[PDB]
This record gives structure tokens, C-alpha cells and sequence, in this order.
């Protein structure tokens, strides 16, 4: 069914900004929820981002709350991440998910469909 | 159009160490079509963990909580959204929580903004001497169409 490929990761110093995108295959992109998570070094995969259907309504994370920001073009099939002030802390492999049904206390519960990941690191 | 919220307080409300504390499930509304789903664990559905849960209101999802003043105050769903149609049944049941979960659709167009809540409030239970937490749902609806 649908797949989702991260792109935009990389080398990023301290204090910079770097623009995450995600990209879904097929003809069903607006029945999805979308969202982004991350994998730390020594953590658990934890929640980051994520925003409706329509990208009317937008969901953060208390630890980026303020320094990130999502949205999402449904003409092309496409979720970004914005990230401004990035911490060492930042430094994970950042997951694209969907799905058809959200969970606001739980957001992973929803996802469906998981990419494959991108590596975003951050030096001091 | 299977757009769904979903306010699963089954593994959230169970009695813990660190019980009773404040469960809150934030429900973002500003596009139509936009179905609501609230999950609250039934007494007696499990052995003692959720032997003295409580819903407000009890006629969810036809009533809701508002905020007047500091003070909840039950009112309405229709009267505060004009234009909302609740489906007697969910899946061949009665909606309402006496069944252990309510749904609803808001409708095309909203032309005022609204907050309204429901409570699913499991902190009156204690098992080994744990208890409960208390689970609440905020709807906010901002307007669309």
C-alpha cells in the first residue's frame, strides 16, 4: 500500500535550522494523519510532530514544542518538518508515520504506515 | 472520508503508584467531517481496576461539559453547535458510555468557536493500594466551511 521515504537529513552545527520532508506514494495522502518521530542515541523512539488530515490542526511534543513545525501539501503528497535552534539533544533518526485514525495521548497507536527513517545530526 | 480522533482511556485511567493524575486527550477540530471516538473502560469490564469509574456527562455525547466561569456546566452538544446529528448506535449499540464508548461527527460548517469536554474518571478506585487516574477529553473547535 502506501510508502513513505524520508529525505532532507544531515551534518547541522548548533543553533541552525534544517527542513525534514516526507514523501507518500499513492492517491490516498489526505486520508492520513501524518506525523514525525525520532530515535535518540540511548532512547527509546519517542513522538515529535504531528498534523491532520486537511493540515488544519497541528500536534507537538513538549521537548520541541516552539522550535519545531509541521505541515503538509496535499496537492503533492508531502509532510515537512521545520526545525529552527537545533540542540546537540536533536541529534536522531527522524521516522515519517500515517494513518487514518489519530491518538492524541498516544500518537503512535494511530500509525499505520512507517518509513524507513534519516539521519540528522548535530555538532557543538 | 474515515477521519478519526481516538480518546482511548483503557491503559491510561489503571490504578498506579503515582495515581490518580490528570489524563488529558486534546482534540483539534477545524475541518469538517472530522469523527470523534472516546473509549472509557467499563466497571467490571476488568477485575478491580476499574470498579468505581465514573463518566460525566452521562448523557454523552447529547450533553457536554462548558466552562462558565471556573464552574463545568453541562449543556447541549446541539444547542452549542448548530447543525450536529449524533448516530443512535455505534456499532449496533447505544451510543453512550454505559456501553464504554461514544462517538461523533461534527457537522460541514461551524461558525463558532467552541470548547467542550467529558470526563472518564477512574481515581475513586483503589487496588492494591494504587489508584486510579482521572481522564479528560477537551474538544476544541475552531470555524471551517
Amino acid at each position: 500500500q502506501v510508502q513513505l521515504q524520508e529525505s532532507g537529513g544531515g551534518l547541522v552545527q548548533a543553533g541552525g535550522s534544517l527542513r525534514l520532508s516526507c514523501a507518500a506514494s499513492g492517491r490516498t495522502f489526505s486520508d492520513y494523519f501524518m506525523g514525525w518521530f525520532r530515535q535518540a542515541p540511548g532512547k527509546e523512539r519517542e513522538f515529535v510532530a504531528a498534523v491532520s488530515w486537511s493540515g488544519g490542526s497541528t500536534y507537538y511534543a513538549d521537548s520541541v514544542k516552539g522550535r519545531f513545525t509541521i505541515s503538509r501539501d496535499n496537492a503533492k503528497n508531502t509532510v515537512f518538518l521545520q526545525m529552527n535552534s537545533l540542540k546537540p539533544e536533536d541529534t536522531a533518526v527522524y521516522y515519517c508515520a500515517g494513518g487514518g485514525s489519530y491518538y492524541p495521548m498516544s500518537p503512535y497507536d494511530g500509525m499505520d504506515y512507517w518509513g524507513k527513517g534519516t539521519q540528522v545530526t548535530v555538532s557543538s | 472520508t474515515n477521519k478519526e480522533y481516538v480518546c482511548d482511556f483503557t491503559d491510561q485511567l489503571k490504578p498506579t503508584e503515582s495515581g490518580p493524575k490528570v489524563k488529558k486527550c486534546e482534540v483539534k477540530v477545524n475541518e469538517p467531517l472530522i469523527k470523534v471516538k472516546i473509549i472509557c473502560p467499563l466497571k467490571g469490564s476488568v477485575e478491580k481496576l476499574y470498579d468505581n469509574i465514573e463518566y460525566v456527562p452521562k448523557k454523552s455525547p447529547y450533553v457536554v461539559l462548558t466552562k462558565e466561569e471556573t464552574k463545568l456546566k453541562e449543556k447541549l452538544l446541539s444547542k452549542l453547535i448548530y447543525g450536529l446529528l449524533i448516530s443512535p448506535t455505534v456499532n449496533e449499540k447505544e451510543n453512550n458510555f454505559k456501553e464504554g464508548v461514544i462517538e461523533f461527527t461534527l457537522p460541514p460548517v461551524v461558525h463558532k468557536a467552541t470548547v467542550f469536554y467529558f470526563i472518564c474518571d477512574n481515581s475513586k478506585t483503589e487496588d492494591d493500594n494504587k489508584k486510579g487516574n482521572r481522564g479528560i477529553v477537551e474538544v476544541y473547535v475552531e470555524p471551517y466551511g
